[PDB]
C-alpha cells in the first residue's frame, strides 16, 4: 500500500525441535539449567535423544 | 544468627550456625535470625529458609537473583538441620506464690536448649524498686527459700544462659504474710 514505507516484512514462527530456536529458556529432566531450550534439536541420533 | 548453606545438586539446605564449617558443594546463600528479633515465637527455620532461597538463582545458587528465576519450589529442598536447638524453657517459674513468715518457698526452672555448661541466675527486686538486685550463692536451677522473712518478698527472675549467648528468663513474685510479733 502507498503511504508506507518501501519495504514489506513478515513473521516467520521456527519449530520447537529444530536447530534455529535457540533461546536460553531450559531446564534438563533433572532441575539445572541448560544452554539449549530445544529438547534433541534436530539430532536425528540414539544417544543424543536419549 | 544461623548460617544456611545450599547444594545445588542434592537440594540440601544445611542450617548451620554461627561457626559451622559449610558442607563440600554446598555455598552460603545467607543468615537469619532463626528466634526473629521482632516477633520471636511466629517463625521457623522453614519460614527463614524460604526467605533466603527467593533471594537465590537457580542458574547457580550463589549468585543473588529474583522473582522469574530463583528457587521457590520449596518441596524439592531438604532442610538438614546442624543448628544446636533453641534455648526454650520447658517448666518456667509460677505466676506467683503465697506463704506466711517461717514457710518454705522453693522455685525450680527447667531449660532444654543446646549447650554443655548451661549456667543459671538468679535477681530479685523489692517490691517498690526499680533494679534487679543480684542473688549471691543460689547459681544452679532449684532456689530454695528457708524460714522466709517479710523483707524476702517481691519477685524472683532466673536467667538461663547457654554457653554461646543464648538466654531465657522467667519471674515470680514471691507474698509473704506477716503476723505481728
Amino acid at each position: 500500500p502507498k503511504n508506507m514505507g518501501k519495504t514489506i516484512k513478515v513473521y516467520e514462527y521456527v519449530p520447537l525441535l529444530d536447530d534455529r530456536n535457540i533461546n536460553d529458556q531450559g531446564i534438563d529432566a533433572n532441575g539445572a539449567h541448560i544452554v539449549n531450550g530445544n529438547l534433541y534439536g534436530s539430532s536425528k541420533d540414539i544417544g543424543t535423544i536419549t | 544468627e544461623l548460617k544456611v548453606a545450599f547444594n545445588k545438586d542434592t537440594y540440601v539446605a544445611t542450617v548451620l550456625d554461627a561457626s559451622g564449617s559449610v558442607p563440600s558443594g554446598s555455598v552460603n546463600v545467607g543468615t537469619f535470625f532463626h528466634p526473629d528479633e521482632t516477633y520471636p515465637d511466629s517463625y521457623v527455620i522453614y519460614h527463614g529458609v524460604r526467605e533466603l532461597l527467593y533471594k537465590r538463582s537457580e542458574v547457580d545458587p550463589a549468585q543473588p537473583g529474583f522473582w522469574p528465576e530463583n528457587i521457590t519450589n520449596m518441596q524439592a529442598v531438604t532442610i538438614d538441620n546442624k543448628a544446636t536447638a533453641r534455648l526454650v524453657l520447658n517448666t518456667s517459674l509460677p505466676r506467683v506464690v503465697s506463704t506466711i513468715e517461717g514457710g518454705k518457698v522453693t522455685l525450680s526452672v527447667v531449660a532444654l536448649g543446646g549447650k554443655a555448661p548451661l549456667k543459671y541466675k538468679w535477681e530479685f527486686r523489692a517490691p517498690n524498686a526499680s533494679t534487679w538486685t543480684a542473688v549471691s550463692g543460689q547459681t544452679t536451677a532449684n532456689l530454695v527459700l528457708d524460714n522466709i522473712d517479710a523483707d524476702k518478698a517481691g519477685e524472683y527472675k532466673v536467667t538461663v544462659t547457654d554457653a554461646a549467648g543464648t538466654s531465657v528468663d522467667s519471674t515470680a513474685l514471691v507474698a509473704v504474710g506477716a503476723y505481728p510479733p
